[PDB]
RNA sequence: GUCUACGGCCAUACCACCCUGAACGCGCCCGAUCUCGUCUGAUCUCGGAAGCUAAGCAGGGUCGGGCCUGGUUAGUACUUGGAUGGGAGACCGCCUGGGAAUACCGGGUGCUGUAGGCUU
RNA sequence: UGCCAGGUGGGGAGUUUGACUGGGGCGGUACACCUGUCAAACGGUAACGCAGGUGUCCUAAGGCGAGCUCAGGGAGGACAGAAACCUCCCGUGGAGCAGAAGGGCAAAAGCUCGCUUGAUCUUGAUUUUCAGUACGAAUACAGACCGUGAAAGCGGGGCCUCACGAUCCUUCUGACCUUUUGGGUUUUAAGCAGGAGGUGUCAGAAAAGUUACCACAGGGAUAACUGGCUUGUGGCGGCCAAGCGUUCAUAGCGACGUCGCUUUUUGAUCCUUCGAUGUCGGCUCUUCCUAUCAUUGUGAAGCAGAAUUCACCAAGCGUUGGAUU
RNA sequence: GGUAUAGGGGCGAAAGACUAAUCGAACCAUCUAGUAGCUGGUUCCCUCCGAAGUUUCCCUCAGGAUAGCUGGCGCUCUCGCACACGCAGUUUUAUCCGGUAAAGCGAAUGAUUAGAGGUCUUGGGGCCGAAACGAUCUCAACCUAUUCUCAAACUUUAAAUGGGUAAGAAGCCCGGCUCGCUGGCGUGAGCCGGGCGUGGAAUGGAGUGCCUAGUGGGCCACUUUUGGUAAGCAGAACUGGCG
RNA sequence: GCGCACCACCGGCCCGUCUCGCCCGCCGCGCCGGGGAGGUGGAGCACGAGCGCACGUGUUAGGACCCGAAAGAUGGUGAACU
């Protein structure tokens, strides 16, 4: 059996990269968070007070609660039997900001910018994304040079 | 054994109250012998009334 | 050889009431009959209200049934109730009604017919109203049985408000460890 | 573990931090009028031999030290039970070590 | 007499079999866990909204006016 | 072009040696009465402006070390899924997809925010 | 003598004599916890798996603010030398931070100073095993009293991951707290809240042995027979060739290495059998195998004859009588 | 032959021997239908659905409780009644997480082979020397550029597989109020009114509340992997089977 | 647009408890009684749904689905064998 340590198994991950040691740079302490921001939590091993679980590092979650120095926010965890949005408290020094929903929030703008426009011309532009279509046969020239070819190398013991 | 949230009881049920069980059959017969005797003493007891003093 | 999990193919919904009365067979044939020709919903609710069993049609107050038509719109019409009308004691001023239900109370009736409203059995709102225009669709509260406050999360877990299966309420058989912050613990 | 004898600390009746002098809990007689002891002793009359278990599986060999605050400044005087954790050594104004010095 | 330890073999299936879902999400969710001066501020605030009630009703009339004038010059 | 004060990203910014700095500025530097603190005005603090780029600092250079980014290594090592594939095994080959890291060889040697100065 | 009290009292009575376990016992604690691996780059994951550690200690080794840089190395200076004290330089931390280990830290989280006890009191919320229940530990807050610094701020124990305990009973503290029963007063007692006394089998029985005189309900979940997989071990056979063999590796051998065969030894597992498969030898008797002791037919020599060992087809026929156990 | 000793008792030249074919506690009746987590058995048909040997706790290990797997009862809604919201052992588009395979040790730590330049530094045996860093190598730990082989409890790098998210109405754009919180003005949150709809691919009708039997001895197989020489051995991870 | 039943949330009310605070009443002016705001605990209120009977399933106490012990206690009978 093994033992229930709050931080047996996190040699590697909570524990500073490469040539990355030493002061924690202030941009994590003076960037600010709202409520219902999408948060990925990822633990420092530089700050030790309000350092997350080990099962969180790596999840993303929405804030809920701002406190003076520290953020609550609910994240999905499973536990063998079911998903529950279970709610923690993360300093700030153990949160990032996640891209994924400002690409979201781009392509929403770039959707309202494009109604906005070609509304009055009448001419109905694709808003919805489209998976990788056919490739849109083309032709391809071979101009005065033929292709190379490609004879197979004969074996040869090197090692 | 308790199983899923029922009620905690506790039956009064260890004696031997099987040997004890007092049955009721006879509650009908009771009420008739008891109505035949105030019958009989209201006839024995002429103009004082049923009831008593 | 097809993969198709056979195991909620079977719908569990009623199909004809359980009960064995006469009268309320012959008002769900005639709202079959009235379901599946006309084109109104009221019907097939009213059909499917008929299904239930009597834990599922709670009786209806008469408090409830005044406050639900006092609503500003529904000014004229018949209020039908699939349950039960029952009097409520604690109301003294009971305009007059238009109520279609299955039974009244003794009281409420009295106090309904006094007040110069109209009952109606379930065949005559059919025969006024065959597709149910004008009337309002009232319920009882479902979860006003004392059954479902002992539903929920057990009791003796944070954040829980059950109601225990206890034999009798006292001073020495709960609030003890498990329930005071003096013996043990507390939820 | 050293403690001092005196502490500067939160009173519940003055309702501000003031001085305490610090003594150890002591158990106390317990006066065979308790309800629990009564109970006992009219159990174990008579015959039947010993009726309350006898604990004879003792494992840890320290106590919880505890410290009887008594609130120094007067008309109060409200003592206050405050625990420590496990140590089996302990005294009170004990040779505070002398940091940087010789030893012999 | 030594039995079996421990293992996970059919838990996934049994896990699957009802078909495990995502926690239930509805919308205005609780304000548990929310600091207690945040609270205070917010209750305090729901309490006062009743006041001026009528310059909200009063701007909101003039809004509905101005609206009503731009739609009538529109057409 | 560049300097100071406060910074952001924290080596393209670091380390070693050499060369150059017009003006402002940053400093060296002159003293201990006052404020201040040491065994020593060495550090810190204070009162200054006789000298200087000597030093810090800034800019440049080293077929410089390091660092950042590329080719090679290499479709190699490895790897999801498949076969009534080979082999006695160890292991290997093929189909279907993804795809590394040394050595080796190229390029570069800080950008930038706010406020205030000089070359007027 | 009658009744209480104390001592003695297996003469007598009741009962107990933990669990895991490659059978049980013996040995250990994998029984409550923590570190790295196991562990297959979210998480979690077994064995009597591996390397270990814990039931402490600290009035400072807690909390602030300031100043310095540690380990090590080089160059130097009367005693002074490899190690005593002073000075300069290099010095990414290779020192230290109490412990076991991991992570983390350089005008610190280390050392020295000055002040202090946030190691204080009280509601809730959340995290780790989780059933998402407790205990323990921990994280953000909030309401008061504070400490420190000029201040921003930090601090409600130890830089983080471990250092600990339910019911009942006892004991202490607190309220101008409630009851103590027909009313009133005072002792006493019972209550509410917060600590302590302990259950290490650590979600917490009060507990010594033997039975070959033994008994019952069961188990082939579980041992002592045989038979099953494997061959470590035992036995047997090859491959290379440094050498033994007066000269010469292979007439006969063969080290240092390496590849296999057998279940005629002991081992490992518990697959069949505990509503029973009679548990060693010896006597008698039948058959079978060759890894051939001798006889039949041959190849070989360090085979001159005799004697001889090496190898081949080869199990047809033989493999004895006794002292001891 | 008579008589005496009767069952936790008798008696025993002592064997736990005898005590009416029973004696390490005789026989008969009653408590008593004593208890058993242990054996054995458990009675008609058809139809539908249909499992587990797993979590944690228990002097718990042949058993229970608790979740899990399962059945039944329903209930709330959408609609092939030309007019759809939501959900998924799936994939795609963007965003994070890892430290395993691999690779490296001319990069940190540990191990480790061999040559070149080093009185770096000292020391042992030695030889030419009274000695001498004077010449000569050598073995000891070290260095300067190299070189051979490694690491589950090493790592500068570092995959494949995989794990969280977002792909819109519960969303955006305005206008105005409240705040005992926070602030120079401002924030931040909450309240009301108005304008804008198919938000990647494919498939599914979804959600919710109670009563709840049995199970808590498993085994085998591709791949990864622990102990063991190996095992039809013991113990793990994903998936699929027998059960 | 009025919006049944129901779900999520925001508020409100009752009782216990903690903190800060300002006023009310008198037959007896006191170690009297009452009221507010802000947190928290409760099996509560927020225009009700219970009672009686019958049936089905599940959990128990009883003999407890049927049969099964080694044991324990009470009262009597045996020295016709030994
Ligand atoms: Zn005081």
């Amino acid at each position: 059996t093994n033992t229930k340590g709050k931080r047996r198994g996190t040699r590697y991950m909570f524990s500073r990269p490469f040539r990355k040691h030493g002061v924690v740079p202030l941009a994590t302490y003076m960037r600010i968070y709202k409520k219902g921001d999408i948060v990925d939590i990822k633990g420092m091993g530089t700050v030790q007070k309000g350092m997350p679980h080990k099962c969180y590092h790596g999840k993303t979650g929405r804030v809920y609660n701002v406190t003076q120095h520290a953020v609550g926010i609910v994240v999905n965890k499973q536990v063998k039997g079911k998903i529950l949005a279970k709610r923690i408290n993360v300093r700030i020094e153990h949160i990032k900001h996640s891209k994924s929903r400002d690409s979201f929030l781009k392509r929403v703008k770039e959707n309202d910018q494009k109604k906005k426009e070609a509304k009055e011309k009448g001419t109905w532009v694709q808003l919805k994304r489209q998976p990788a279509p056919p490739r849109e046969a083309h032709f391809v020239r071979t101009n005065g040079k033929e292709p190379e070819l490609l004879e197979p190398i004969p074996y040869e013991f090197m090692a | 054994a308790p199983s899923r949230n029922g009620m905690i009881l506790k039956p009064h049920f260890h004696k031997d109250w099987q040997r004890r069980v007092a049955t009721w059959f006879n509650q009908p017969a009771r009420k008739i012998r008891r109505r035949k005797a105030r019958q009989a003493r209201a006839r024995r007891i002429a103009p004082r009334p049923a009831s008593g003093p | 050889g097809v993969d198709i999990r056979h195991n909620k193919d079977r719908k569990v919904r009623r199909k004809e009431p359980k009960s064995q009365d006469i009268y309320l067979r012959l008002l769900v044939k005639l709202y079959r009959f009235l379901a599946r020709r006309t084109n109104s919903t009221f019907n097939q609710v009213v059909l499917k209200r008929l299904f239930m069993s009597r834990t599922n049609r709670p009786p209806l107050s008469l408090s409830r049934m005044i406050r639900k038509m006092k609503l500003p719109g529904r000014e004229g019409k018949t209020a039908v109730v699939v349950g039960t009308i029952t009097d409520d004691v604690r109301v003294q001023e009971v305009p007059k009604l238009k109520v279609c239900a299955l039974r009244v109370s003794s009281r409420a009736r009295s106090r309904i017919l006094k007040a110069g409203g109209k009952i109606l059995t379930f065949d005559q709102l059919a025969l006024d109203s065959p597709k149910g225009c004008g009337t309002v669709l009232l319920s009882g509260p479902r979860k006003g049985r004392e059954v479902y406050r002992h539903f929920g999360k057990a009791p003796g877990t944070p954040h829980s408000h059950t109601k225990p299966y206890v034999r009798s309420k006292g001073r020495k058989f709960e609030r003890a460890r498990g329930r005071r912050a003096s013996r043990g613990y507390k939820n | 573990v050293n403690v001092p004898k005196t502490r500067r600390t939160f009173c519940k009746k003055c309702g501000k931090h003031q001085p305490h002098k610090v003594t150890q809990y002591k158990k106390g007689k317990d006066s065979l009028y308790a309800q629990g002891k009564r109970r006992y002793d009219r159990k174990q009359s008579g015959y039947g031999g010993q009726t309350k278990p006898i604990f004879r599986k003792k494992a840890k060999t320290t106590k919880k030290i505890v410290l009887r605050l008594e609130c120094v400044e007067p008309n109060c005087r409200s003592k206050r039970m405050l625990a420590i954790k496990r140590c089996k050594h302990f005294e009170l104004g004990g040779d505070k070590k002398r940091k940087g010095q010789v030893i012999q | 007499a030594k039995s079996k330890n421990h293992t996970t073999h059919n838990q996934s299936r049994k896990w699957h079999r009802n078909g495990i879902k995502k926690p239930r999400s509805q919308r205005y969710e609780s304000l548990k866990g929310v600091d207690p001066k945040f609270l205070r501020n917010m209750r305090f605030a729901k309490k006062h909204n009743k006041k001026g009630l009528k310059k909200m009703q009063a701007n909101n009339a003039k809004a509905m006016a101005a609206r009503a004038e731009a739609i009538k010059a529109l057409v």
